[PDB]
């Protein structure tokens, strides 16, 4: 499946001697699907047809092509579920970016200095953002807000003070000129992130109310994917996005809407952690908000969801164990997005004592 | 030098133009050589004429014990083929610690059967 265009490959012949070949598993805590760690078979003899999850089991625990290497990339919670398949492996961090590669990535993203300089002193000037620019995505959807912003000319005012803020404003930027499929499009989000699916067909979309005539506009504002490298899969173009789109899904105005239910399942792969997902409903779930787009978004819900998240905070913060959801930072992370005081008091008030790396 | 019997080169790294040149002797009809000893030697597909050339040409050649090389998937099916019309080759062909493909190993399965003369091939198995 990944290997050049002929569908019939030399696989009996030196692809199967061991050492010499690297595999790269890209994202395991995107294997979407329950991952159970402890299996009955172990899928030897490679030529076996057997199920995913112990396919790939067997070649992450060695026991499928043993002798060869294998490369993991994935996010940090996923270790949950991995460390108890790898024995003795080799752990590298992946770091964001240092002040002087922010500032090499705007110069590099944008087509001359005569824009570049303007973007870096105008994120520089914000704490928050330069700070959130950490992460590569952050600086890229930044970047390409400011892109669209200098399209237009508007002003290229980058005044976000969160996560959401970012997220929201790139939506704002890109949508409000759309509006009327933002619920299809939402809807779809959580959808996927329920069903356990990133990859969605076009049947999948015109399901949710996008049928071609919206997904192109998403495909011309880098907003949504469609994978056309031999495929027609169509994705959000960051798993964050995705999540944010199904945020958004339980405060507008079909999985359930129950936001209750939601965190019940938080702690867990199969749903993805769904960090981001509540993350930002923290964020959106605010009173401070204005126009374009944000008005969309049901007020009466967000004050009934925003008592359960409190109690959620309550329970949560309660625990005393490790390696276990949010572990105090975390919902410090949540408390940081929604920047309202009065709550985020009263959820303080639920840490007696706070343990942090 | 026709008292020449046994020839043995294996570990040397001869090339396709060293095989091309070495035919060139070998193909000299006073040539007496019976066994010529060719295991890695960093062959390649090209060398693939030329050995064929060789086994069909010489009539003093008995064994060719081709070795531990890139000698190729395709190439070995030309010796295959080859190999039917009336060759003095009885003894070891070599392709041993080579990968060959499934199609690749019952045209040689083939020739064994049909050509007992020949002593064994010796595939990998």
């Amino acid at each position: 499946m990944s290997c050049c265009p002929d569908p019939n490959p030399p696989i009996h012949k030196i692809v199967r001697k061991p050492s010499r070949i690297l595999f790269l598993m890209d994202g395991f805590d995107e294997l979407q699907g329950a991952f159970d760690e402890h299996i009955g078979p172990l899928c030897t003899d490679w030529q076996k047809a057997e199920r995913g999850d112990i396919l790939l089991s067997s070649l992450i625990r060695k026991k499928l092509l043993p002798e060869a290497s294998l490369l993991i990339t994935t996010r940090p919670v996923a270790l949950e579920k991995l460390q108890h398949l790898l024995d003795h492996p080799r752990h590298v961090e992946i770091l964001g970016f240092s002040e002087a590669k922010r500032k090499e990535y705007f110069f590099k993203y944008f087509s001359d200095e005569a824009q570049a300089r303007a973007a870096f002193s105008l994120i520089q000037e914000n704490e928050v953002l330069f700070t959130m620019c950490f992460i590569p995505l952050v600086c890229w959807i930044v970047c390409t807000g400011l892109k669209q912003q200098m399209e237009s000319g508007k002003s290229l005012a980058q005044t976000s003070k969160t996560t959401t803020a970012v997220y929201v404003f790139f939506l704002s930027s890109l949508l409000q000129p759309l509006c009327a499929h933002l619920w299809g499009l939402c809807s779809l989000a959580a959808d996927g992130i329920w069903n356990q699916k990133i990859l969605f067909e076009e049947s999948d979309l015109r399901n949710h109310g996008l049928q071609k005539a919206d997904v192109s506009a998403f495909l011309r504002m880098n907003l949504f994917q469609k994978e056309v490298d031999c495929e027609k899969f169509y994705s959000f173009i960051h798993m964050t996005f995705q999540e944010f789109f199904a945020a958004m899904y339980y405060l507008l105005e079909l999985p359930s809407r129950d936001v209750t239910v939601l965190l019940e399942n938080y702690g867990k792969f199969e749903k993805g952690y769904l960090i981001f997902v509540v993350r930002f409903l923290f964020g959106l779930v605010n009173q401070e908000r204005t126009s374009y787009l944000e008005k969309k978004l049901s007020c009466k819900i967000s004050q009934q969801i925003r008592l359960e998240l409190l109690k959620w905070i309550e329970v949560k913060a309660k625990a005393k164990k490790l390696q276990i959801q949010p572990s105090q930072l975390e919902l410090f992370y949540c408390l940081y997005e929604m920047q309202e005081e009065d709550f985020v008091q009263r959820a303080m008030d639920y840490f007696p004592k706070i343990e942090i790396n | 030098n026709q008292n020449l019997t046994h020839l043995y080169l294996r570990g040397n790294t001869l090339g396709d133009k060293g095989i091309k040149l070495l035919c060139e002797g070998l193909l000299h009809p006073d040539c007496k050589l019976q066994v010529l000893e060719l295991d890695n030697c960093n062959l390649t597909s090209h060398c693939c004429w030329d050995l064929s050339t060789l086994l069909t040409s010489s009539q003093s050649l008995r064994k060719l014990s081709l070795g531990n090389n890139d000698l190729g998937d395709l190439g070995v099916m030309m010796f295959c083929e080859v190999l039917k019309q009336q060759s003095c080759l009885l003894q070891n062909l070599g392709l041993s610690e080579m990968y060959f493909n499934y199609e690749t190993k019952s045209a040689l399965e083939t020739l064994q059967e049909e050509k007992p003369e020949l002593t064994v091939v010796f595939e990998p198995s």
